[PDB]
């Protein structure tokens, strides 16, 4: 019942082409491409009002060029992609001028899909997972118990982190980084580390049979991108660090 | 078209007052709102021409001349954290000029403080542990062996706000957080 973006992260080599895909909601007419940099607002990309693009004012350059065939799915193809290319790809969809009773005229966004360029692909590394256990003079101080979870030697910064209670996830008593530190500060292109912190009560920490897991969703190379070292291929994929409850 | 202050922070648990600029506004034009959490879309909030606006979402209270709008939040809570969009739209089209927006910070008032640098040992490791700094008042600024910013969680069934920030090397915690100004009463176990 939204807009959907795929794929959610993309890895480009320089120079190579990329395709973004956009499913706006189903009946709209209206369809918008915008490019959005670190700190700051979306910028216009270009505009469609069903299949014909009206306004393409904002495209950066003749290497970007968009499609919507069939007045619905939109395609945004960046050809021999540039470092400076790099930026979240959001698309919105609307339904025309007063269509419709309580038409709050509102722009419908996609999750956008960020697109990452690197000059080799050699440097894609995938996150380790670690949890550490709360601290038992925590626990006796405050009645509180931290987990800490770490994501550590993970590049490009193409990582969702969540906690996740007996198979559920959970959002109460927790605080993620809002962005990660570089582990190698004097290093270009060099891999991050994230931390975030699950709080519950020590009662519940206490509790053996209670699961604890960090997730950490990585997105790295698809399946048409070649791999030749001899280390596992960085793919978009999944990397947990699990913990049960200790009781005292 | 629309001029919002890049950056504010707002206090947790109170309405959240977020002012926008837009005096060149026609007669025809509408204000939005839209908001940006991290790693998501805008999404739109509310929008209003003259009067006075109210949802389950937030208020929106434009003057009379028209120039200045103000977006209220009833209720200020973490999950409101966020980039807030102010733009302004002629009548007939669709087309959405962002500006910078602004980045609300949702700060809570700790009535408890109890500062104090915890050591957490890995569910599977040896010589392997961070160092939690904890429950300091948001007075409290970290300076970046590997230091996290601070980081507000909210647990809320219990009613309860704290701060932290994370420390590790491959050391040892009680000169881990020392090089910005912890409160001198930390809890060093
Ligand atoms: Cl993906
Ligand atoms: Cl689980
Ligand atoms: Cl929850
Ligand atoms: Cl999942
Ligand atoms: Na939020
Ligand atoms: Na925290």
């Amino acid at each position: 019942a939204g807009v959907s973006q795929s794929p959610r992260y993309k890895v480009a080599k320089r120079g190579q082409d990329v395709a973004l895909r956009c499913d706006p909601i189903s009946g709209h007419v209206s369809l918008f491409w915008y490019q959005q940099a670190l700190g700051q607002g979306p910028e216009f990309l270009t505009y469609f009002q069903n299949e014909a693009q009206l306004d393409k004012s904002g495209l950066p350059s003749d290497r970007f060029f968009a499609e919507r065939p069939e007045g619905s799915v939109s395609t945004l193809k960046i050809q021999r992609t540039q470092q400076e290319d790099s930026a979240v790809y959001l698309c919105a969809s609307s339904l025309a001028r007063a269509q419709g009773a309580s038409n709050t005229g509102e722009l419908f966004f996609g999750e956008g899909s960020r697109l990452t360029v690197l000059e080799d692909l050699k440097n894609v590394f995938p996150p380790e997972v670690a949890v550490f256990e709360p601290s038992e003079a925590e626990i006796s101080h405050t009645q509180k118990a931290t987990l800490v979870c770490l994501a550590t030697g993970f590049y490009p910064d193409h990582v969702e982190l969540s906690w996740w209670v007996n198979g559920k996830e959970v959002h109460s008593g927790v605080c993620t980084d809002p962005q990660p530190l570089k582990e190698q500060p004097a290093l270009n292109d060099s891999r991050y580390a994230l931390s975030s912190r699950l709080r519950v009560s020590a009662t519940f920490w206490q509790n053996p049979r209670n699961h604890f897991r960090c997730q950490v969703q990585f997105y790295g190379l698809s399946e048409n991108d070649e791999w030749t070292q001899d280390r596992a291929k960085p793919v978009t994929q999944i990397v947990s660090a699990e913990a049960w409850g200790r009781a005292d | 078209k629309t001029t919002q202050p890049p950056s504010m922070d707002c206090a947790e648990g109170r309405a959240a007052n977020l002012p926008c600029n837009h005096s060149t506004i026609s007669g025809n034009e509408y204000v939005y709102w839209y908001r940006q959490i991290h790693s998501q879309g805008p999404q739109y909030i509310i929008h209003g021409l003259k009067n006075n606006e109210t949802n389950e979402m937030a208020s929106l209270i434009i003057t009379e001349d028209r120039k200045s709008s103000t977006l209220i939040l009833p209720h200020a809570t973490l999950r409101d954290t966020a980039v807030y969009y102010c733009i302004v739209r002629v009548a007939y089209r669709q087309k959405v000029t962002f500006g910078t927006g602004t980045k609300l910070q949702v700060i809570p008032n700790i009535q408890n403080p109890d500062p104090a640098v915890y050591q957490l040992r890995d569910s599977k490791s040896s010589d392997k542990s961070v160092c939690l700094f904890t429950d300091f008042d948001s007075q409290t600024n970290v300076s970046q062996v590997y230091i996290t910013d601070k980081c507000v969680l909210d647990m809320r069934s219990m009613d309860f706000k704290s701060n932290s920030a994370v420390a590790w090397s491959n050391f040892a915690c009680a000169n881990a957080f020392n090089n910005s100004i912890i409160p001198e009463d930390t809890f060093f176990p």
